């Protein structure tokens, strides 16, 4: 989908219907570093594994 | 935006969308030269119509 | 592989 913003917070939705979600490492993939994309944005990418799993 | 539309159009042919964002100026240069070559090879007497 | 270590 696309990344959107309601003014303060950043979400990810599908392209044909509004349905925002929290940006994790299961909605995204990673390729490269932040000095070649024209228009990049600082945010936090949540991890769905570390805060629930310790033991 | 136009670059996001072109990045979504690279997904239709089976290339991931980081290939556009990492090569954006090269792609824009190739497009701007191909339009000029169309204009050149039409402006001369090559009657393709 | 290593990141379940506490
Ligand atoms: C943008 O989205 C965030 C995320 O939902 C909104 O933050 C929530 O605001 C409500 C107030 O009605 C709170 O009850 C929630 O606890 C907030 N959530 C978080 C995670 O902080 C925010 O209000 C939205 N902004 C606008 C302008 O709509
Ligand atoms: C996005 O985050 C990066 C990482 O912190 C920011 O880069 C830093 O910017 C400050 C201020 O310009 C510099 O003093 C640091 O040296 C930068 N560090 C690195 C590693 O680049 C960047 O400025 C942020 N961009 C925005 C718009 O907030
Ligand atoms: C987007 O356009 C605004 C003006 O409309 C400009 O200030 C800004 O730099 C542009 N964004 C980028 C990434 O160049």
């Amino acid at each position: 989908g696309v990344f959107v913003s309601n003014g303060t917070h950043w979400f990810v939705t599908q392209r044909n219907f509004y349905e925002p979600q929290i940006i994790t490492t299961d909605n995204t993939f990673v390729s490269g570093n932040c000095d070649v994309v024209i228009g990049i944005v600082n945010n936090t990418v949540y991890d769905p594994l570390q805060p629930e799993l310790d033991s | 935006p136009f670059a996001m539309q072109m990045a979504y159009r690279f997904n239709g042919i089976g290339v991931t969308q980081n290939v556009l964002y990492e090569n954006q100026k090269l792609i824009a240069n190739q497009f701007n030269s191909a339009i000029g070559k169309i204009q050149d090879s039409l402006s001369s007497t090559a009657s393709a119509l």
